[PDB]
């Protein structure tokens, strides 16, 4: 059943008032196709046949529900609090991103689109998108910077095995932005046949709401599971925060539970004081960026500052506008976690529970250990384990001296 | 009350010509050189100058302008240098508007930027990533400080959104873009007498003349950046050719 | 009913299975057997295992109708039992959770295990980290030198890894060295063997820990299709994933069971790992079963593009099911396997393990044979993230 | 009624000594060189020769014997070469048993191998990976062709399994143990049976052999004979001479 729209934005995509967070800060050139996707999503989100289609793929193809695992061997390192891991690491493709791409690729077929495009940094969203396109028989084009392309040979080859065309952009800085720039423009030129699959809970309206709606399932499952295992609602629910899809997806079901603390953990890199971080809420300020009014890392003139993190998925200078609203409203706290804190948590999770987390997810684990110390013995903390760490084994092995020279 | 740029188009239309609208970004190849280039445009026959504020994440910039804005930012360009370039152009007898993405204006203060741009002699603002739907603060600032407001329309714009964008614009409306451009200009004429500027990767006298048959303004940017990169004499010669192109009789 | 006698023999006087081990190992083998007999009927143990299967490993795995493969399978209906979605990315997690729980119930503090390219080593190190057991993986020196990241996974999980330089420096020799360790260290050590082979109780015990695949699959297919399948198929190395999925269907007489094994460059070329197609009966690694061997009974080099199917032996329960006519075993080449790998990627967005692609290739051929509307369940034993580099080279994408 | 090796252990105990039991693998460094070495053991004072059948996967062997058997297999050694070696030893007046893993015997045919071992003058089989539990066919063949059956016991052997392994053995029991573990294992055999017991404990010297002859009926030497033969045939002779004198102490 389509769920109530109490925490939704207005028809312009604004959270907290007619000129609040979110909106559409995009060129008039993109508006036709944005209005087309918005109408298509309005129709389909209340369609029982669309939700049946998505649920059938969620169940048989993607492996939902993911389990909730009490990591009893982490307890000692979290002040004897009880850490429950929501296991999105077990999803097909190894993260929560599959939930988003399945929804949007279904939507593309509903709209009559034959062709999907997307962009990617390290490659996770590119693989997820290419996976969904292969399944639904859509032509896929992934935009990736030449600097990312040549240093991610295996993810490029994954995408090509999946039938997608990977386009290495060899102009300008040859990184994530030149790829985006070319995708946006592909969309405009081929709008009658092409859908743009965006990878996080950000961008102009309808993307923050749509992406969050395709990730709500995490929190919905988790709310039921924790009451089953713990016997009550948790003291806290936490997650790592890039653009914010996995965090908002687990948070949403708990928004109206006033006893449940919600905590987002963001990448502090080498430290917030060093200027090599992605601590968007901790160090950033309000502004227009990548289609929305939200928080970003920006200088005195409003230019975007390069972010840095050991994790690729948290290495983003902005954050989704629903998170900005929830911060202003006092409902969710956002806290910094450094590279080191995250890597310690990565290693700890490997040794104690045998789970190799994504380094993104390790920021949430790291933060969950600190919150466990603060909240104390017997406290119940649900942690979104947004992905598995197979992609991160080489980075981690280097960190811990396991390769040598 | 009439727009700040109304008298320029009146004067062009009376002489059977389009206004030549010339874009250069502040700080390319550095700040003083960009100011000298903008001045040279006024001297070589540009009716209106678009002063670009370089931005880290420009969606609507082609390769030529993107490389140039990247270079300007690498050389330390500031939003206040765009205000100084506006003063220099006003001092040289020119007419300037600023072309900018919205976050630098937000960071500055929307009312503060309108006031300081107005004080500098600036006549208006081109807003490539601000649509009417998010423009409430800007309309208030625009009315308060008597600045023109140039929104963009596109070939794909719906009838409803086109009419809303034309209704919200003052000065001119930027038709950014086969036969797609005259069709778009035609659709604006059908709902409004507002002057329409056309941008079309113009790089020759002949292209400017084609556009001057149907449009009130001919917008040129990439070709001016490409010419300046060669040098100031190339830019003067090209502007001279584009000024001849906009004149029909 | 399908269980062996007390000595570990299937099929009575054929004598498949048994215990072909030295007297030095028999104290600890009797100990493991007694422990297993005790814990298989203990409610606490089965509860512990079910709780781990559900909340930790992600069971049940789904059954997925791969409708975009149908046109490449004579319009048959291919259903993929998705063991590729389990924690660690394969069916091996089922085995190591069972054995590691047993290890801790026995009072053993140290667990050893063999591995080829790293899959079972990683799985074993995963279960030992979870349960606080000390873990030592034995891996052939040819494999450790070209699997550095899997060695690093194992180390990140808290396991030690030993490069085995004895014999031919590959899987069978890793098993031989783990065997020697267990002879010396049996007081405190449990050997977590990675397939449905070895001496009694290993073939029975590994199969029992894998039976859950077939029990779920039989329920799910009746649910989704409305009937038992026409065929259930699986790839066969040592035999754990196949026996796991086959077992619940053994007493359904209309269900064809087909094991697909690796033919390498072709059975006629001498570069294969087709144990049933080209091997012969013998005693190897503790069991009387089929084996790739020369005329004197010396083990010969196996060859496949798949590392998981590279094992020259096969489990004795499969040898018994072959003799009884219940299961058929058919060769699948490298080429056929890699064509199916690519096809599953392009059609369903699922990157299979190259082992699992042998099963998919076999299912495509069986589909053409059985015709439109036939229902074929395929065990998709693992995910193919580990095989992306091999597959990319095969297809010329690097 | 009596075992085939019964008279040899009678002769040893009458002469106040243990039996020297020497192992070498067939085909190391090649087949003729290996037969010359086995004949030189008989000449140098070995009472019983264990002719090893090289096996591709010898789990109970250490790297000295394993590397030799690997070299023998690289040189193309065959199971039939082991039976030719058993014949050369018998004709030279020595007493030969075969040590082999069970698969080569299965591949030969159990009954066939026992028949052919007997016809070569071979007196028995040592079976490190065959336990009495799987020895149904072997017991029948052993009785049929009058060969001794030397099963192994270990320190870990349960009381029940040790008694059964001893009861199924004829000729001698091999107490494999590779300080006080070996003599305790020999004591546990003696408490249920008067069958002779051989002890392998990685013996490499005269003094080590003498220590074992004090409690065990047989001193088994393998690894050190292979190491000696690698140096040369005269080194093998000298080392065998030292061990033959050790067992008389
Ligand atoms: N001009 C302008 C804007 N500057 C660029 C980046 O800030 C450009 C832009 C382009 C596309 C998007 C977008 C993102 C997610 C979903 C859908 C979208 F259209 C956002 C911004
Ligand atoms: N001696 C003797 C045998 N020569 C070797 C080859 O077979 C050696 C052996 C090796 C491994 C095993 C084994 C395999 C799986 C589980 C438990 C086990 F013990 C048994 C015997």
């Amino acid at each position: 059943i389509a769920e109530p729209t109490s925490h939704d934005p207005d028809s312009g995509g604004h959270f907290g008032g007619p000129s609040g967070w979110g909106g559409r800060y995009v060129p008039e050139a993109l508006m036709a196709v944005i209005e087309e996707v918005t109408a298509a999503y309005q129709k389909e989100r209340v369609s029982q046949d669309f939700l049946d289609d998505l649920d059938r793929l969620q169940a048989n193809y993607a492996g939902r529900p993911s389990p909730l695992y009490e990591a009893t061997r982490l307890s000692q390192h979290a002040g004897s609090a009880r850490i429950f891991l929501k296991r999105e690491d077990l999803n097909h493709t190894g993260s929560h991103k599959i939930n988003n791409v399945l929804g949007q690729a279904l939507l593309a077929r509903r709209m009559g689109k034959t062709r999907v495009i997307a962009e990617t940094g390290a490659g996770q969203h590119g693989v997820a998108t290419a996976t969904a396109c292969a399944l639904l028989g859509l032509d896929c084009v992934i935009y990736m910077g030449g600097i990312d392309t040549a240093r991610q040979a295996l993810n490029v080859a994954r995408m090509r095995l999946l039938g997608a065309e990977v386009v290495a952009v060899q102009t300008g800085s040859k990184t994530l932005k030149d790829a985006i720039n070319e995708a946006f423009r592909d969309w405009v030129a081929n709008a009658d046949n092409t859908y743009y699959c965006f990878g996080t809970a950000a961008g102009p309206h309808p993307f923050p709401t749509m992406v969050r709606d395709f990730q709500r399932i995490i929190g919905m499952e988790a709310r039921v599971q924790i009451q089953g295992q713990a016997g009550r609602l948790p003291d806290a629910v936490v997650a790592c925060v890039g653009g914010g899809s996995n965090a908002i997806g687990i948070f949403h079901a708990f928004l109206d539970d006033p006893g449940v603390r919600l905590v987002g953990f963001e990448a502090a890199g080498d430290g917030v004081e060093t200027g090599r971080h992605a601590a968007t809420f901790t160090a950033g300020s309000p502004g227009a960026f990548h289609g929305s009014f939200s928080y970003l890392l920006q200088d005195e003139d409003g230019q975007t500052i390069e972010s840095h993190s050991i994790s690729a998925g948290l290495d983003y200078p902005g954050v989704g506008p629903e998170h900005a609203w929830l911060k202003e409203a006092g409902r969710v706290d956002y806290r910094p976690i450094t590279d080191s804190e995250a890597m310690d948590a990565f290693g700890l999770l490997c040794r104690m529970e045998g789970i190799i987390p994504a380094i993104e997810s390790a920021h949430a684990v790291a933060g969950a250990l600190k919150l466990g110390v603060e909240l104390g013995r017997g406290a119940v903390i649900v942690v979104n384990l947004s992905g598995r760490g197979d992609k991160d084994v080489e980075t981690a092995a280097k960190w811990f001296g396991l390769l040598g020279n | 009350e009439a727009s700040r740029l109304g008298p320029v188009f009146d004067s062009c239309r009376a002489n059977n010509r389009a206004a030549l609208i010339g874009y250069l970004p502040t700080g390319y190849p550095d700040v003083p050189a960009s100011v000298a280039a903008m001045t040279a445009l006024v001297e070589s026959g540009c009716d209106i100058i678009e002063v670009g504020v370089p931005y880290s994440d420009p969606g609507m910039d082609g390769p030529t302008i993107a490389r140039a804005t990247e270079a300007a930012l690498r050389g330390g360009v500031r939003v206040r240098d765009t205000l100084a370039a506006v003063e220099a152009i006003s001092i040289a007898g020119g007419r300037a508007v600023v072309m900018t993405y919205w976050n630098p204006v937000l960071r500055y203060g929307v009312d503060a930027f309108a006031r300081d741009l107005a004080a500098a002699g600036g006549l208006g603002l081109i807003t490539p990533d601000l649509i009417p739907d998010e423009a409430q603060q800007w309309l208030a600032a625009s009315e308060e400080h008597r600045l023109d407001r140039i929104f963009l329309v596109a070939p794909s714009s719906t009838p409803e959104r086109l009419a809303a964008t034309v209704e919200a614009s003052r000065g001119f409306v930027y038709a950014a873009s086969s036969q797609a451009a005259p069709e778009l200009v035609g659709r604006v004429k059908a709902v409004s007498d507002i002057p329409v500027g056309v941008g079309l990767g113009v790089r020759s006298r002949a292209q400017a003349a084609q556009i001057a048959q149907y449009a009130d303004g001919v917008i040129v940017g990439s070709a001016l950046v490409t010419a300046l990169t060669e040098g100031l004499p190339r830019l003067r010669a090209l502007t001279g050719e584009l000024a001849a192109g906009v004149r029909l009789g």
